[PDB]
């Protein structure tokens, strides 16, 4: 009939006036589908309270990979408008964690192609630092590869290589409205520009004391001020060091001299006989001995 | 001969008695076979020298006294030969067709020891490779039981590093391979007699894996222990040696010349030397040249010292761990590296005085301070 | 990992050992010792002689008997439950293979690796005249450090 606020909004109440989830696997569908009407509606809050209230019960289920799958792909499609790629890639990976059991590993693995992807696609996460190698992760069939070797590509980032990869990968790599809503590959390029120039100054922050604006937008291949962004970005998200220097256009990357240091150093330097001496010393006659003779 | 026909009846034959090695059908077929000195594995003792290498038909005949493998002939005893001998046989369907009936019967029949075997008969399947895939799969589980287990016999791992080496054998990743039969030769290191085609040939591979290593270098290693004379020699190893010098010397065209197929076949190593070259100048540069706390090495003249160019310095010498290895950073200006470890190394002789010189250096002065203070 | 708690009673015990069975150096006294080894530190509560023969002339040969264990832990046990055997003990001062036999012998009554114990039985050195090692495995065995506890009442 086309409506849709109030086709939504008699089914708007079910958790509360109907069931106090008498059946929930009735019930959980039209949370579900509450959720689904959410969607054309967008409110992620109709679906929100039901989402968040609603999954674990489906784990609490005997398990019923459709009640995630289905809700774990409203669950996506929550992620989805809602672009928070750690927390998309998250709840993919929780039930992706279930259609490796579910479902094969082949019609599997697309959704960690996009995991991945989504973590990728995500400004960066810690667990996405743990989530790097699973173990048979780079699946070890497709790739599914450049992917996690875009992750590997992380300790030697560059962005010479941005517009490289990006050509580099598009079959559904940089190009994907499948499973992920880059419409133009934005949602993924732009984001993952940053992404990518995120992480570029990582290993930039690692491995430079000192260095032009030029040499940074030589190897950084932006503007100035984009560069100056990223810095400010990351300078005000304190993330790493640099100087603001226009007039030298160059920037100390610093480091928090103040740390007093020797502090921990000289104790470190202790720590260097507390381990050395301390290490050292107490293998040294028991070895020779150890070995006797 | 003397060892199968005067052994495999008085061998045991007699060990063992009145049993189907001696037995009618039993003596004609190995006579039948021969006694011409190549045979079938000959029933303990010398079958225990016999992994003989025409392949044995007491396939049968040994299997004779296996019933009785409870009172009789004991031990491993089995995957000792045949599950090691005739898995070399090397067919396909072979090993499939006594992979299920010795796995099944040594575990189950005798059963109802067998680890090491469990370990051949899924090892020995990775041989045929089958598919990594399974192979893997099985193989971390071969793995994931071999990690519990504290097995008297490196012969498990000596399967096994064998085998998963095996594995990585099919693949790429001689980091983990190379280094993962490099762990097998320090399995093996304790045990296990074998052949040079056997020695060397993985010892090739393996120092081949140095090549399809390379590495975190490497640089210096087991080439000190006895895989040269051994592995290098000559063909390959000359290269394999010569890589050896260009993981010293670092001339591209000192081995640029020397590459064929195999080597340019991954040509990759052309990079490879490039990060020797810098890493092998650098380790040097590194353990040595600063010793006067040594850190700077900073950069461009110090990097093109690597006899690499400074532009490339602006990669190689840029990169760090992405060389996989340096610490520091970059004076892009000042032109300076700034370094920290991660650079391993070695020698002796030196330091070696110098080291309590300082350290009772300051221990006698203390003493002087060190005179009455918690005393008094 | 499980580097040890000490007790003194135990260390003084261990010499009356090596004092009372009149053991020089051409021999080591030898025994349980006693605690609980769960933790990533072990306790010593306790330690026991075990009446033994060394022999370095030929050192694979040498002499003890595990039924004292046997009949000790029973009593041990019934004495405190708190006794389960962590390991075992000897003089020292230093280490022969012969220890290694010894050693696995142990590993049957013990819950983890067990523990070797030196002793300084003229407590010449150092701090501790003492080591106590665990197989590890290429053999290794190890020495984590350790220290003594209250034991007040010892302390006392």
């Amino acid at each position: 009939e086309g409506k849709i606020d109030e086709a939504a909004d008699i089914l708007c109440e079910l958790q509360v006036e109907t069931y106090g989830s008498m059946e929930m696997s009735e019930k959980i569908q039209f949370i579900l589908e509450q959720m689904e009407l959410s969607i054309l509606k967008g409110d992620y809050s109709q679906a929100t309270v039901l989402s968040r209230k609603i999954l674990k019960k489906t784990f609490k289920n005997p398990k019923y990979e459709s009640l995630k799958l289905e809700y774990y792909n409203l669950l996506v499609k929550i992620s989805l408008h809602k672009r928070e790629y750690l927390e998309v890639a998250q709840y993919l990976q929780e039930i992706y964690q279930t259609d490796a059991i579910k479902s094969d590993e082949a019609k599997w693995k697309p959704v960690l192609s996009h995991i991945v992807y989504f973590l990728v696609l995500s400004p960066y996460g810690n667990l996405q630092n743990d989530l790097i190698h699973k173990i048979q992760n780079d699946n070890n069939l497709k790739k599914l590869e450049s992917q996690e070797s875009l992750v590997k590509l992380f300790t030697t980032n560059e962005l010479m290589r941005w517009p490289i990869v990006q050509k580099t990968y598009e079959p559904v790599l940089n190009e994907d409205d499948l499973a992920f809503g880059g419409e133009a590959n934005k949602h993924h390029w732009e984001d993952l520009q940053k992404r990518v120039i995120e992480h570029n100054l990582r290993v930039i922050s690692e491995y430079y004391s000192r260095i032009t604006l030029l040499r940074l937008n030589e190897l950084l291949d932006l503007t100035e001020s984009q560069t100056e962004t990223y810095i400010s970005d990351l300078v005000n998200q304190g993330i790493i060091y640099a100087k603001v220097n226009r007039p030298a256009k160059i920037v100390n990357f610093e480091k928090p001299k103040n740390s007093s240091q020797l502090l921990n150093e000289w104790s470190h330097n202790v720590d260097e006989l507390l381990e050395h001496i301390e290490t050292i010393g107490h293998l040294i006659t028991k070895e020779e001995i150890m070995h006797g003779l | 001969m003397f060892n199968n026909h005067e052994i495999d009846t008085i061998l045991s034959t007699l060990r063992m008695e009145a049993d189907p090695s001696l037995h009618p059908l039993f003596e004609q077929f190995e006579k039948f076979y021969e006694e011409k000195l190549w045979f079938q594995l000959s029933e303990s003792l010398t079958k225990f020298f016999d992994d003989a290498k025409s392949t044995p038909l007491r396939l049968r005949l040994y299997d004779n006294f296996v019933s009785k493998f409870y009172d009789k002939i004991n031990q491993l005893s089995v995957v000792k030969y045949l599950l090691a001998s005739l898995k070399d046989s090397k067919d396909f369907d072979e090993s499939l067709k006594y992979l299920d009936d010795l796995k099944a019967q040594f575990q189950e029949l005798d059963s109802k020891d067998g680890i090491l075997l469990i370990d051949s008969e899924i090892a020995r399947t990775y041989l045929l490779k089958n598919d990594l895939v399974k192979a893997r799969d099985l193989l971390d589980d071969l793995e994931k039981t071999l990690d519990k287990k504290d097995s008297i016999p490196l012969r498990i791992t000596n399967s096994f590093y064998s085998t998963n080496s095996q594995y990585f054998k099919f693949k790429n990743d001689f980091n983990s391979f190379y280094y993962t039969s490099l762990l097998y030769l320090s399995t093996l290191e304790p045990s296990t007699s074998i052949t040079l085609a056997e020695r060397q040939q993985l010892a090739y591979d393996l120092s081949i894996s140095a090549l399809l290593g390379d590495k975190i270098y490497n640089f210096g290693e087991l080439l000190h222990h006895p895989i040269m004379e051994t592995i290098v020699n000559d063909s390959n190893y000359d290269w394999l040696f010569q890589l050896l010098n260009a993981l010293t010397v670092g001339d591209f065209d000192k081995f640029d010349s020397l590459i064929k197929v195999q080597i340019s076949k991954i040509p990759i190593l052309a990079q490879h030397e490039s990060f020797l070259r810098q890493k092998i100048c650098l380790m040097t540069l590194i353990e040595t040249v600063f010793v006067k706390n040594i850190r700077m090495l900073s950069f461009e003249d110090i990097s093109k010292a690597t006899h690499l160019p400074k532009d490339n310095v602006e990669h190689l010498v840029m990169r760090a761990i992405s060389l996989g290895l340096l610490k520091g950073s970059i004076d892009q200006v000042n032109e300076l590296v700034t370094i920290s470890w991660v650079q391993p190394r070695i020698i002796s002789g030196d330091q070696i005085t110098k080291m309590k010189d300082r350290l009772v250096e300051w221990n006698d002065q203390v003493e002087k301070l060190g005179k009455k203070m918690e005393a008094r | 990992h499980e580097k040890v708690t000490i007790a003194p009673l135990v260390l003084l015990s261990a010499l009356d050992h090596y004092e009372r069975t009149q053991t020089k150096e051409n021999k080591r006294c030898v025994g349980v010792i006693l605690g609980d080894a769960n933790s990533s530190t072990i306790r010593v509560t306790n330690s026991f002689a075990l009446p033994f023969e060394e022999d370095e002339k030929n050192s694979d040969v040498w002499f003890l008997d595990h039924n004292y264990i046997e009949n000790m832990n029973e009593m041990c046990k019934k004495i405190n439950a708190k006794e389960k055997l962590i390991g075992w003990y000897h003089s020292g001062p230093k280490l022969r293979a012969s220890d290694l036999k010894i050693n696995e012998l142990f590993k049957k009554y013990t819950q983890n690796n067990p523990l070797l114990l030196i002793v300084d039985v003229k407590q010449q050195g150092v701090g501790l005249p003492t080591d106590a090692y665990v197989a590890i495995e290429e053999k290794t065995f190890l020495h984590l450090p350790c220290t003594i506890e209250a034991e007040e009442a010892e302390e006392i």
